[PDB]
């Protein structure tokens, strides 16, 4: 209500509608608080993320804010004159920079392959001689509220990538760039799978402390997760293709088929559709429920990996159809 | 158009025929194309005639006329040799152009942009007093719509200036008028104008106390000194992924300045409250 | 209820304008106490100021009034004695002027004091006329006592 | 009204700048004020009855003729035909109230003398004020680097203003010593009527 009294340029019987309905309330217009007041704050206190700029008449370097029109941009693009084009593209020029920021830079080492497969030989066996000194080290020093929120920014970023291919123009660029993400989140996947099974052969209790601090590749889950029961047809297409393309790099990697069920990606996939048909919205429902089918009907991990999985796939398929409000269409309990 | 009653008054506004405006609009042209050329002799009559102009080109609505009357201007400002209509007095007609910006129809304004932007973009007529007098048309032109036009302004307004922080914040706060600006939000005009001095080319990245995802380099690292040999044997599949991977790795740190840079300030002229954050 | 009209009267829609303080309580009391758009005082961020200005005021008058001076002297052109003097002469002007252009303003059944009285009190008076601020005859018993005197004269 | 008018007279004169709304409109005061305030009969043939039948402007001037440009010679000499009366007999009749100070629609030949004369007024008006100003200017005379995109080449001519002419006025009213030679000796003020200068 108090946000109808504006001056004249503003409708002016809103405004004295207003104005007549607060004074015949009278007394009752000032009495109906019962909280104190709603304040906004930042959940930690560190320095926010930055890079360094250079101006001309100067000789050091300053720190500009790495968030500044992130907001705007995606609501500029998912959110749909003559001029509209390009005010598009230069929201789509950003997000796919603040993308890349996200993600780093790295040098590796020239016989990349050798390690890689080597990796794979040490995953397929038990070995236990591989030294993680570098990933029991405590990191006691920097905040973990402020990666959680870089965890929460960069899924979002992925989010309107992958919505960015309803738009004709856009959709051989993000494509390409999502195909490059996912196997570069293999290649990290094999690794940590590696790592996780060192740490689980080493009960101990020694005060060495956990690894360091990162962000987490699975956001893609996440992101796929939300992009499943979409509207438009290619975002749906894509995300199964993200899935598709993991599976195909992660066979080739290994370079068989037989023992790629054996990391710890997988597991993870399946806890997020599962958890997704126990949420409270029915696109988060009916989008676990697709990428349940599609990890059964499109990926072909094994039959234990499906004896071992059943009974969740079951309790939460029954759980889509019994929470699911009858007033409602019918379309999400059809596919459960 | 605007649904206003019609009062009782002598001289109160009519309608008119298609046929008869036209018939009139016809007259008019010939009238004043057949009095322009002996803009030598008017004496007595040079005022009332720049007045009719300067009315018309006001008031008009018909493209045409207003098109006709522009082109005479120009002919003035740009080929005329003899003594001007009274020197510095169709800058007086140029002033009531600026009209054109509330119309609805920017095909007069762009015309009259156009030749805003010849006359600033002459290097004859530079520092010259009409380059003094035309300051209300180049802002409006900064503040244009057009994105194209916009950043034509733009861009010749960088040329001009000087490229270090300190002068161009001295500028901005002390060198410049916003006067013409000041319905406006006029301070993304004044953020782009900032951002000119700085340095576009280098690359860019988070800083090392920041938080990203895990590094390959990192996972690979306790193989350091580990010579051994795979037990399967490396394939050209196997050799073009990583030749892929490579070539995406490389591609990764190529981020420059300008790339976040640029985006920014174009994305200010669509929402204030980023403007103000800016 | 309340007859909110299609249209607002042109009074209503103003675009407000800078208003002067009154009421004769005071500005700038720091004490526990307004118009939409109150004018900005008036203020000077560097010069030579007020009290530089008015004490050159009169060495201006002097020199302007003198012909010239000649370089490496000025100021001292009336003697200490002379500018006490002229000084009582601006003030005794000044009441003077303005007591009479009062009265005559008053006398004439004006409420306010307008330029007109001034103008009228220093041409009549003073004989100055300052520019760039915008009848007799006689009757018929005149006429006739003239006739008469006339006549007689031949 | 009569400000364009002004305006050539002034550059006329010598004035070349643009002067300002209210030294245009002081001017037009004092000459309407003047205007309004506005052989032959006494020659030696009239002492008896019956008649019988007979038989520095220059040089600053030239000056400036010989430093002046095609262009702004065919721009001075337009400005030279500036006319308060000519061909504007009805505007200058209703401007200086000829009915209500006199007998409506005299001659033409006072209308031509009315011009002359006022022609004459604003030209020494304004060469009085450009002594003035110099004056002032001389004697007051005794930091942003770079540079923008509509600053002046040069500027640093300005127009006279208003206590210019204001001072020129109280200097050309000013009456000779003889016309108060018969005060000499008392303290009576003298009184007298608005100078036709």
């Amino acid at each position: 209500l108090f946000d109808h009294l504006k001056p004249h340029p503003y409708s002016h019987f809103h405004a004295h509608t207003t104005l007549r309905i607060l004074g015949k309330l009278g007394g009752r217009n000032r009495k109906f608080m019962t909280e104190a007041l709603p304040v906004t704050f930042q959940q930690y206190v560190d320095d926010r993320a930055s890079f360094d700029l250079r101006l001309i008449g100067s000789k050091r370097d300053r720190a500009f804010p790495a968030h500044l029109g992130i907001d705007l941009a995606i609501q500029k693009l998912t959110e749909i004159r003559q001029y509209d084009p390009y005010y598009k593209r230069q929201a789509l020029n950003l997000i796919i920079a603040q993308t890349k920021l996200r993600v780093g830079f790295d040098s590796v080492p020239e016989d990349l392959p050798r390690l890689v497969r080597l990796q794979v030989e040490d995953l397929v066996k038990k070995n236990r001689d591989v030294d993680i000194s570098l990933f029991e080290v405590s990191d006691k020093e920097r905040s973990i509220a402020k990666k959680n929120e870089e965890q929460a920014l960069l899924k979002r970023l992925l989010k309107a990538l992958l919505y960015a291919e309803s738009i004709p123009e856009f959709k051989q660029e993000v494509d390409a760039l999502l195909v490059n993400l996912a196997r570069h989140f293999t290649l990290i996947e094999i690794g940590r799978s590696v790592i996780d099974m060192k740490k689980a052969y080493t009960p101990f209790d020694t005060k060495s402390g956990e690894g360091p601090l990162f962000i987490d590749n699975r956001v893609l889950s996440e992101a796929i997760l939300e992009s499943l029961a979409n509207e438009n047809l290619e975002v749906r297409e894509a995300a199964k293709r993200l899935i598709k393309e993991m599976h195909n790099a992660a066979v080739t990697v290994f370079g068989s088929p037989m023992h790629v069920p054996r990391m710890t990606f997988w597991s993870s996939l399946a806890s997020t559709f599962c958890h997704g048909c126990y949420e409270e919205e029915w696109f988060t429902k009916q989008g676990g429920a697709l990428g349940i089918q599609t990890l059964l009907t499109e990926i072909d991990l094994g039959d234990l990996w499906v004896a071992a999985k059943q009974i969740e796939f079951v309790r939460a398929l029954m759980y889509v159809v019994k929470d699911m409000p009858q007033d409602l269409p019918e379309k999400t309990r059809r596919t459960a | 158009a605007s649904g206003l009653r019609p009062q009782a008054d002598p001289n109160a506004p009519t309608e008119m025929k298609a046929y008869d405006l036209e018939i009139q609009t016809n007259l008019i042209l010939k009238a004043i194309e057949v009095t322009a050329m002996r803009m030598e002799i008017l004496g007595d009559n040079r005022r009332p005639f720049l007045s009719v102009l300067a009315t018309i080109v006001e008031k008009s609505l018909h493209i045409p006329l207003c098109e006709k009357i522009l082109e005479m201007v120009e002919g003035w400002v740009f080929r005329s040799e003899g003594t001007w209509p009274t020197l510095k007095e169709k800058t007086a007609v140029l002033h009531k152009m600026i009209s054109f910006e509330h119309r609805t129809d920017p095909t007069m304004l762009h015309k009259f942009l156009n030749l805003v932007l010849r006359i600033y973009e002459d290097p004859k007529i530079t520092r010259t007093e009409l380059t003094v007098r035309m300051e209300h048309a180049f802002l409006i032109g900064t503040r244009a719509q057009d994105v194209e036009m916009r950043n034509k302004f733009m861009s010749i307004f960088d040329k001009c200036l000087s490229k270090t922080a300190s002068a161009r914040l001295a500028y901005v706060i002390l060198g410049q008028n916003w006067d013409t600006l000041a319905d406006s939000y006029w301070l993304a005009q004044a953020s782009q104008l900032l951002l000119g001095a700085v340095d576009m080319n280098p690359t860019i990245q988070l800083h090392q106390d920041d938080f990203r995802t895990l590094p390959i380099s990192q996972l690979v690292a306790p193989y350091a000194k580990d010579s051994r040999e795979p037990s399967v044997m490396i394939d050209d599949k196997f050799e073009a992924f990583m030749a892929n991977h490579r070539r995406f790795l490389a591609e990764l740190g190529d981020v420059r300045a300008r790339d976040v840079l640029e985006p920014l300030m174009q994305l200010q002229h669509i929402d204030a409250n980023f403007a103000h954050e800016l | 209820k309340l007859p909110i009209p299609k249209v607002l009267h042109d009074k209503a829609i103003q675009m407000p304008q800078p208003v002067p303080n009154i009421g004769g309580a005071g500005s700038g009391r720091p004490t526990y106490t307004q118009p939409a758009l109150p004018k900005t005082p008036a203020f000077q961020l560097e010069g030579e100021g007020e009290r530089v200005l008015n004490k050159k005021k009169l060495d201006e008058l002097v020199r302007q009034v003198c012909g010239g001076t000649a370089e490496g002297q000025d100021g001292n052109m009336l003697t200490p004695e002379v500018e006490e003097s002229v000084l009582n002469m601006a003030d005794a002007f000044v009441d003077n002027v303005l007591h009479q252009a009062c009265r005559n303003a008053k006398e004439r059944g004006s409420k306010v004091l307008e330029i007109r009285d001034i103008q009228l009190v220093l041409e009549r008076v003073y004989n100055i006329r300052i520019p760039g601020y915008a009848k007799v005859q006689p009757n018929s018993n005149w006429i006739k006592k003239m006739s008469a005197v006339q006549a007689a004269k031949v | 009204a009569n400000w364009f008018e002004l305006c050539q007279m002034m550059y006329v004169s010598g004035e070349t700048g643009e002067p300002s709304l209210e030294t245009t409109g002081i001017i037009e005061d004092i000459v309407r004020q003047q205007v309004i305030e506005i052989g032959l009969p006494w020659e030696p043939a009239s002492f008896y009855s019956v008649e019988v039948p007979e038989r520095q402007r220059l040089r600053k001037a030239d000056e400036r003729t010989k430093a002046m440009t095609k262009e702004e010679y065919v721009t001075w000499s337009e400005f030279r035909q500036a006319s308060f009366t000519y061909r504007k007999g009805k505007r200058f009749r209703e401007w200086a109230g000829f009915g209500l100070v006199t007998d409506s629609k005299p001659s033409d030949d006072i209308i031509d003398i009315l011009g002359f004369l006022t022609f004459e007024m604003v030209q020494t008006l304004t060469e009085e004020a450009l002594k003035i100003k110099e004056q002032e200017d001389l004697h007051r005379e005794r930091l942003t680097g770079g540079g923008g995109l509509f600053d002046p080449p040069n500027e640093g001519r300005t127009p006279v203003e208003p206590r210019h002419i204001q001072e020129a006025f109280r200097r050309l009213q000013q009456r000779p010593k003889k016309a108060r030679a018969m005060l000499n000796g008392t303290k009576l003020q003298q009184r007298t009527q608005l100078k036709l200068f």
